[PDB]
């Protein structure tokens, strides 16, 4: 497994940032360093960095890269269910609330792209779909939907699509929400997703309908009508 | 038939052996009672592996009649590195 640093080559390069002023773990590019970990080593099962240092480097980010750093785990553990199944635990009742919501959704994007008889990630996130906390309800929502793009099963759709309604749950939930209907009835333009995603966007107000996330909306009924 | 359900067990590809096996038993046992037998079955360590059944988790203080097991249910297990308490002591014990 290749370092982000290697990667980098920051051992050849005239480092004119050193010394004195890079001493710190700042968030940035320890994110950066942390999507290239789960990119570069992506599938391959193994890593150096986030294996022996896992908790160690997770203790050095922080905020939203808990819930990315995480979950950069589950890009190298990619379709060995089994393989990032038994190494996500440590995370699954991590003392660390972000670094949960992002364990709890690198378990769902271990499960992308295969389909389990069992469907282990359905069971695993199916209790933190409606989480209290914005974060974990997050993390289990995008790993479940990336668990099961494709699928067109009704049982995780309906699962998924009071969350629509659900207007308590901030706005990027109802987002990823709709994004995750979208790749998991991808094209099939089935009426009991279309129905409910389209009066769930025709009720948006100015101050809603303008906010970041709302964009993503549309596409999860786009999705539903691909080709 | 006979009040026993034949749940279909998933053990890892890790351990070598058959990916779907058939276990005949109860249903007013328990989730240790579950984790316990899984485990002495298909040799596994019951502290260190979770059953998950019918799409959900194991309630392992509760009976498997009431959360929702029947006849014809998959249940795939998976390995710990810690023990399932101690996947949580572990963490909660780093600060």
């Amino acid at each position: 497994p290749k370092v982000p640093d290697d990667i980098y080559k920051t051992h050849l390069e005239n480092n004119r940032f050193g010394g004195s002023g890079s001493q710190v773990d700042s968030a940035r590019m320890n994110l950066a360093s942390s999507f290239v970990n789960g990119f570069v080593n992506a599938a391959f099962g193994q890593d150096k960095l986030l294996t022996d240092d896992g908790n160690k480097w997770l203790y050095k980010n922080k905020d939203h890269g808990m819930l990315s750093a995480a979950a950069s785990l589950g890009m190298i553990l990619l379709w060995d269910v089994d393989g990032g199944l038994t190494q996500i635990d440590k995370y699954l009742y991590s003392s660390e609330d972000y670094i949960k919501s992002g364990a709890l959704l690198a378990c769902g994007i271990v499960n992308s792209g295969v389909r389990n008889e069992c469907d282990p990630a359905l069971a695993l996130l199916s209790d933190y779909v409606l989480h209290n906390s914005n974060t974990m309800r997050l993390g289990s929502i995008f790993g479940l939907g990336l668990a099961y793009a494709g699928s067109n099963r009704e049982d995780v759709l309906t699962l998924l699509l009071p969350v629509m309604g659900d207007s308590k749950s901030s706005m990027e939930v109802a987002g990823v929400t709709a994004l995750a209907c979208g790749m998991i009835a991808v094209g099939s333009c089935n009426g009991d997703v279309t129905s409910t995603i389209l009066q769930t966007i025709m009720e948006k107000s100015e101050t809603e309908l303008k906010d970041t996330y709302a964009r993503w909306l549309p596409l999860g009924l786009g999705l539903n009508h691909l080709g | 038939t006979t009040g026993i359900a034949t749940i279909e067990v998933f053990l890892p590809p890790r351990l070598k052996k058959d990916r779907k096996n058939l276990l005949e038993t109860r249903l007013h046992i328990t989730g240790r009672e579950l984790r316990s037998k899984i485990a002495e079955t298909f040799g596994l360590q019951e502290n260190y592996i979770k059953i998950v059944i019918n799409k959900k988790q194991l309630q392992l203080g509760k009976t498997l009649e009431e959360q929702g097991v029947a006849h014809n249910v998959k249940a795939m297990v998976l390995e710990l590195k810690q023990s399932e308490e101690d996947a949580r002591k572990n963490f909660q014990l780093e600060e």
